[PDB]
């Protein structure tokens, strides 16, 4: 089984926590307003892009070296 | 008498490699001119061999290049060497005409060198256009087309002018063929200037850091110049050897390695790095016509160099205001160059305007003030 | 040490000939030398390395 | 220009050749060509790789001839000037999946798959972009981004939305020297061996730097001793003056 | 520029007592930077010499001046090439940076001043 | 405005003498030490402002213009950028 | 002394004996680029099968 896949999940968990509940919060947020109707009809969506690549950013940082060693 | 002077051809040489007398505190800075010329030969070699593997035709052209990296012997060599030595001709011309403005090599009675120097600026500017072409890549083929559709500005004739450039109403097949032949034969005109530009110096002889006349103290060129500028030529070797050997596409486009397509535009396009501060100054003016003109004129402009420079005093050693002033010149062009490359898009569109006045006014206003006042400073001072 | 002076160095044919004979030397010996410290710290990752199982 | 629209930027993995005197690991190399094969080829040409270019890098002379001899080449026309077709020889290029762009567009809803044998430098990134590419398909697109038709969200690709699919799943390929093929196993490999197949001189370039950084150091040295050497006559120069 | 002009130019400086006031000592201040007493030049030495006018007013130095001239020249080139100071009785005191020169030059482009004129003239 | 030698065009020299001795009765690399550190630290001290002055603003500059693109082009600076185009 | 001028030889003949190792590598590496590029030396020895070719 994907060594990344328990290191991600790891580094989520830990020191990248407080970008894990940024990107949870937003997509709390977009899911409740796109379940609102009139969404469709609105000026301005929005999206988890950017929460998600500070997560994602973070991950990678804390992972890079680790994954590599086992591979 | 000595053969090296008896023998006209002998002698010839002897003055300008051998018996020429140089000032004796010629500082480090002095050797890019060397170094301008190690470039130059290896250009010319790279580039000749190249041109025994490449092929001009659009069809061709892209797979030549690919073919002289895998699959002729030491290729990838030859083509990474001319490839970033074209980078480094420009860092050391860009030293070069740094040194030559900030000790006042433009000033009498060097305008001349200096001015013919001018020309072989934009020569080069010209050659490494072309050459950048000759590959085909995305990158080769957008910029052609960018670059030669600002002649399009001229009035009246600009657009047959770019058809007649193009051979084609695109970029394509003739123009590729076009710039091949020309990209060989630019250096060759470009080496005749540098020749020149020599010749005219040899009246006055070199200037020296102290600004004075060093009439009172010479050194044949040879053997200490010969031995100073071994150390650069080992040092630029050095820094060559890290980026061919090591790091051969740091100073690239990734978007190069890519076949021209006429219908997929890329990202972002940009010239090579040396060319980023013309880029930026062209950037800054609004109407199309004027943009071609102000980056012909952030060239041009160093033709006045020894007008507006009214210092009775040659160069920046002893000048503290005017040291300060060549300073911020010189970050404001690097800072040009960084707004070269980045995208039309709120601060930097304001930045680059307020950068390229302050380009501008460093030639037409504070160059001309500064001098002035330093040199009232200097008489009241020393009273 | 004067000897060797006179022998190797006085004469610059002399001299000359020393130089390039201890360039022929040196490209040889340089050569055989890297590639061995070349294959030391790019142990196991190159072909000679691995073509054994084929 | 907004994140999304650049591509978030790859991670720098630690790769085996990453370091000035550093070689690829061929061992990768070979596991990472039997990836392309059954794998990307589906798709992805490497029409700059000749049979002979595998050869002493990742397969020897006879293994990589048994590879060319397996398919059929265009030949010269028969003597009726009928066309014929030839077995591949190591002179041949490695062939295509699709005859042309057309070809290829139709078999993936229009986007054309590009050919691999520059993408390592073609891409800024490198390895670490094919790595992160690969790797890097969310289970669910974050909330929020709408995806054309056909497109694949990843975040390593500008604007996210890609016309490949994932491809690279636990055990899709078996690897000939046990190797667990983990999905980010057959990305290093993979990574590894396009960056190999972009750059196929990286070895040899890197040692003879390291020869040319030895003696360009050495000239350095003893053109530092020879100038202050020749110089020191002028630099020790002294004066006396007596105004006449 | 001309000498002439500059001369002008400071001259109307210290006649009007508010600017020799902010200007004398901004100056002196700007010529302790300049730092052209630490290589034993005066500062006379500096001016640009490459100039027909500026050639003939080398050549009407008394031989004594000239020489000394010379010897400052040799000498600030020795220290440059060195890349050291001079120290001592090489420093240049304010005391010794006499305008030497200036007096030459002066007299050598008034005259080029006044053939310029005179060269425009216009009987009436 | 330059001869050649014998007639460099020099003004008439007289009573400076000019003692100098071989290259191989001197040290090439005597007091380098001293001048490594010393000399070196007293030529960089004295040209630092000139480096230092415009290269921290530029700097500083760059560093303003580039934190407000990046800004401008988040979710949070959407009505700044909106003005702003 | 003949110690102090040899020593002084010593590293002008090292910097000529590196030169001149340098530019016989520099000479013999990049003339290389004119003798049979790889894919002439492969369109090069023509291996024909006998099977295929009957008596006569
Ligand atoms: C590219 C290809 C590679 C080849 C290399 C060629 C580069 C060599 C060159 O021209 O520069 C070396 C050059 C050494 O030349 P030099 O002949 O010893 O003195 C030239 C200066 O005029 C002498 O200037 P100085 O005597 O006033 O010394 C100034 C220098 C100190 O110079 C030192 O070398 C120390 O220190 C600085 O200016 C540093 C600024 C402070 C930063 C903190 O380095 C500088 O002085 C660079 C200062 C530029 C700013
Ligand atoms: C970056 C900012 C550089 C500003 C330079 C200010 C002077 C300084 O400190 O430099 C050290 C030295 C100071 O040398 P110096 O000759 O003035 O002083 C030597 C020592 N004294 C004063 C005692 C005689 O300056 C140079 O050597 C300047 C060379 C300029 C090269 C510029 C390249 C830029 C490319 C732009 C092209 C258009
Ligand atoms: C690049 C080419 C390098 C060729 C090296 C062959 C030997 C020449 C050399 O290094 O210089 C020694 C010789 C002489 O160096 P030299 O001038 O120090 O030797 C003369 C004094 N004796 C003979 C007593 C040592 O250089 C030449 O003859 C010119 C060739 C330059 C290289
Ligand atoms: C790269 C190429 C560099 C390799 C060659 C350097 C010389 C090799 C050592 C030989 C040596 O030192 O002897 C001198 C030869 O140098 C010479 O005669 C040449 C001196 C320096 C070599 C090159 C000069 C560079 C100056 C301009 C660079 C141009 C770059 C543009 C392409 C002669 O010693 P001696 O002649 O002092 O007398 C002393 C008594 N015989
Ligand atoms: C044209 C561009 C000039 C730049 C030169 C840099 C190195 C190019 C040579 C290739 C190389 O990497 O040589 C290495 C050794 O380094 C070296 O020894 C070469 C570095 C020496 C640099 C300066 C010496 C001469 C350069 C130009 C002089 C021109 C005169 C004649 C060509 C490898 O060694 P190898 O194993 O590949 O070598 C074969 C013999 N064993
Ligand atoms: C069945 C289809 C398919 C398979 C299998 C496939 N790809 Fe692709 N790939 C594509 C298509 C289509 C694109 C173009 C995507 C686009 O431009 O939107 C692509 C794009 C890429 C790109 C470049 C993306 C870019 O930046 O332009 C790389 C690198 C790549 N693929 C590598 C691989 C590797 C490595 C494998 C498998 C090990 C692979 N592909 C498998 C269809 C495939
Ligand atoms: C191929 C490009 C060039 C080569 C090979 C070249 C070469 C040289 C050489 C060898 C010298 C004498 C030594 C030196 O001062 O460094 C020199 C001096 C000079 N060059 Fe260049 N040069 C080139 C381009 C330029 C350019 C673009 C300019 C000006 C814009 C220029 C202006 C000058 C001036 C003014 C001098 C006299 C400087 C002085 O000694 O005070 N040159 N050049
Ligand atoms: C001042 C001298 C020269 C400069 C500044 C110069 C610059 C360049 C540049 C920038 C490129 C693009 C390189 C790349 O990214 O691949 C190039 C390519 C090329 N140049 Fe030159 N060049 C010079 C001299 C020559 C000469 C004399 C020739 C003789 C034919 C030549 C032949 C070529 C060829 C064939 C290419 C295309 C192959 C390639 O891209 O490597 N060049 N040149
Ligand atoms: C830098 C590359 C090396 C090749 C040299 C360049 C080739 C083209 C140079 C010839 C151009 C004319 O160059 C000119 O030649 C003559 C004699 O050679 C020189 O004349 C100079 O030297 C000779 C003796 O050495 C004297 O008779 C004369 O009084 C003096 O001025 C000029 O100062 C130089 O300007
Ligand atoms: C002014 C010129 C005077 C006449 C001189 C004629 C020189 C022409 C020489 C070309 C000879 C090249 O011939 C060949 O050189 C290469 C390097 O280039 C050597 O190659 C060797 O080192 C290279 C790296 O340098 C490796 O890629 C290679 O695996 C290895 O075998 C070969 O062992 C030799 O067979």
């Amino acid at each position: 089984p994907d060594p990344a896949i328990a290191l991600h999940e790891a580094a989520a968990e830990g020191p990248c926590h407080d970008f894990k509940h940024h990107f949870d919060e937003c997509v709390e947020r977009v899911t409740k307003a796109q379940e609102a109707e009139d969404y469709d009809h609105a000026e301005y969506k929005e999206d988890c892009v950017e929460e998600f690549f500070h997560l994602q950013h973070c991950i990678n940082d804390n992972t890079a070296d680790k994954l590599f060693r086992v591979l | 008498m000595a053969l090296r002077k008896k023998n006209s051809l002998l002698n010839m040489a002897n003055s300008y490699v051998l018996d020429s007398p140089q000032p004796s505190n010629l500082n480090y800075f002095w050797n890019f001119g060397s170094l301008l010329a190690l470039c130059l030969v290896i250009q010319l070699a790279t580039g000749i061999t190249l041109a025994m593997h490449y092929t001009s035709h659009a069809s061709l052209a892209f797979d030549s290049v690919e073919h002289i990296m895998r699959d002729v012997n030491f290729g990838w060599f030859i083509r990474y060497a001319h490839a970033n030595t074209a980078s480094f001709f420009f860092i050391c011309i860009y030293a070069h005409m740094g040194r030559n403005i900030y000790y006042g090599s433009y000033k009498t009675p060097r305008v001349l060198p200096w001015s013919i120097g001018v020309i072989i600026f934009l020569l080069l500017i010209i050659t490494a256009f072309m050459g950048y072409v000759l590959v085909f890549g995305q990158m080769s083929l957008w910029g052609a087309t960018v670059i030669c559709n600002l002649v399009s500005a001229i009035p009246w004739l600009g657009e047959d002018i770019v058809h007649f450039l193009w051979g084609g109403f695109s970029v394509g097949n003739p123009t590729l063929q076009r710039f091949f032949a020309l990209h060989y034969l630019m250096p060759f005109v470009l080496a005749v200037f540098a020749l020149l530009h020599l010749i005219a110096l040899h009246t006055a002889g070199s200037s020296n850091p102290l600004g004075i006349t060093s009439n009172v103290d010479k050194l044949s060129m040879h053997p200490y110049y010969s031995f100073k500028d071994l150390i650069t030529v080992f040092a630029f070797l050095l820094m060559f050897t890290l980026f061919v050997f090591f790091s051969p596409d740091k100073l690239g486009h990734p978007d190069n390695y890519i076949p021209a397509n006429p219908m997929v535009t890329p990202a972002s396009i940009v010239p090579e790095w040396y060319l980023l501060p013309f880029y930026a100054i062209l950037r800054a003016i609004p109407d199309k016509l004027g943009g071609v003109i102000a980056m012909v004129a952030a060239i041009l402009i160093l033709l006045i160099l020894p007008i507006v420079d009214r210092s009775i005093i040659r160069g920046n050693a002893f000048k503290p205001i005017s040291k300060l002033l060549f300073g911020f010149f010189i970050c404001n062009f690097l800072l040009l160059g960084v707004l070269g490359q980045v995208h039309i898009e709120p601060p930097f569109i304001v930045l680059g305007q307020i950068c390229t006045i302050f380009y501008f006014s460093y030639f037409l206003i504070l160059l001309p003030m500064v001098s002035t006042i330093e040199n009232i400073f200097f008489y009241i001072g020393s009273l | 040490a004067t000897t060797f002076y006179n022998v190797f160095v006085k004469r610059n044919s002399a001299f000359v000939a020393t130089i390039l004979a201890s360039a022929f030397v040196f490209d040889m010996t340089f050569e055989t030398a890297i590639d061995n410290f070349w294959d030391r710290i790019n142990a196991g990752k190159q072909w000679k390395d691995i073509r054994h199982k084929y | 220009m907004t994140a999304a629209e650049h591509g978030l930027h790859p991670a720098e993995y630690p790769w085996p050749q990453n370091g000035m005197l550093s070689t690829f690991d061929h061992a990768s190399l070979r596991r990472g060509y039997q990836v392309y094969k059954e794998v990307c080829a589906a798709c992805h040409s490497l029409d700059r790789i000749a049979w002979r270019n595998l050869v002493g890098v990742t397969h020897t002379t006879d293994e990589a001839k048994a590879f060319a001899e397996e398919l059929e080449y265009d030949d010269e026309p028969d003597d009726e000037g009928n066309p014929r077709k030839r077995p591949g020889k190591l002179a041949d290029y490695i062939p295509g999946p699709y005859p042309n762009e057309q070809a290829a567009r139709a078999a993936n809803q229009g986007a054309l798959p590009p050919d691999l044998s520059l993408i390592a430098k073609a891409r800024h990134g490198g390895a670490d972009y094919i790595f992160a590419l690969l790797t890097g398909y969310p289970d669910e697109p974050p909330a929020g981004v709408v995806l054309a038709p056909g497109m694949n969200y990843n975040p390593y690709f500008p604007g996210g939305g890609i016309g490949m699919a994932r491809t690279l799943f636990d055990g899709v390929v078996e690897y000939e020297d046990g190797t667990p093929a983990t999905t980010s196993q057959m990305a290093k490999d993979v990574a590894a061996f396009l960056t190999w197949a972009a750059e196929p001189e990286h070895d040899e370039r890197k040692k003879l730097g390291l020869k040319a950084i030895i003696v360009i150091s050495a000239m350095l040295g003893l053109s530092v001793y020879i100038k202050k050497f020749k110089w020191s006559p002028i630099k020790n120069r002294k004066f006396i003056y007596n105004p006449p | 520029a001309s000498i002439t002009s500059v001369v002008k130019t400071s001259e109307l400086i210290l006649k009007s007592p508010l600017l020799s006031k902010i200007v004398v000592p901004l100056a002196k201040t700007y010529v302790k930077f300049s730092g052209y007493r630490q290589l034993g030049f005066k500062m006379n030495d500096l001016i640009i010499e490459e100039t027909p006018n500026m050639q003939l007013a080398l050549r009407r130095l008394p031989p004594t001046e000239s020489y000394d001239r010379v010897y400052r020249l040799i000498r600030a080139t020795q220290f440059s090439l060195s890349h050291k100071l001079a120290t001592g009785n090489d420093i240049t005191k304010p005391e010794e940076d006499d305008h030497y020169l200036i007096p030459y030059i002066l007299d050598v482009e008034a005259e080029a001043f006044e053939k310029d004129a005179l060269d425009n003239l216009e009987v009436v | 405005y330059m001869g050649w030698w014998g007639h460099m065009g020099s003004p008439p020299q007289k009573g400076i003498a000019g003692y100098t001795i071989s290259p191989f009765a001197a040290r090439p690399f005597a007091g380098v030490v001293h001048a490594a550190i010393f000399n070196t630290f007293r030529r960089t001290k004295n040209q630092a402002l000139f480096v230092i002055l415009p290269v921290s603003f530029f700097y500083y500059v760059w560093t303003q213009a580039s934190e407000k693109n990046e800004w401008l082009y988040t979710k949070a600076g959407r009505h700044e950028l909106a003005k702003a185009l | 002394t003949d110690a102090n001028r040899l020593f002084s030889y010593f590293m002008i003949g090292s910097f000529g004996m590196l030169s001149a190792a340098g530019a016989k590598a520099t000479v013999q590496d990049f003339l290389s680029n004119m003798s049979a590029s790889a894919d002439v030396l492969a369109m090069a020895k023509v291996e024909v099968k006998l099977g295929a070719i009957p008596l006569g």
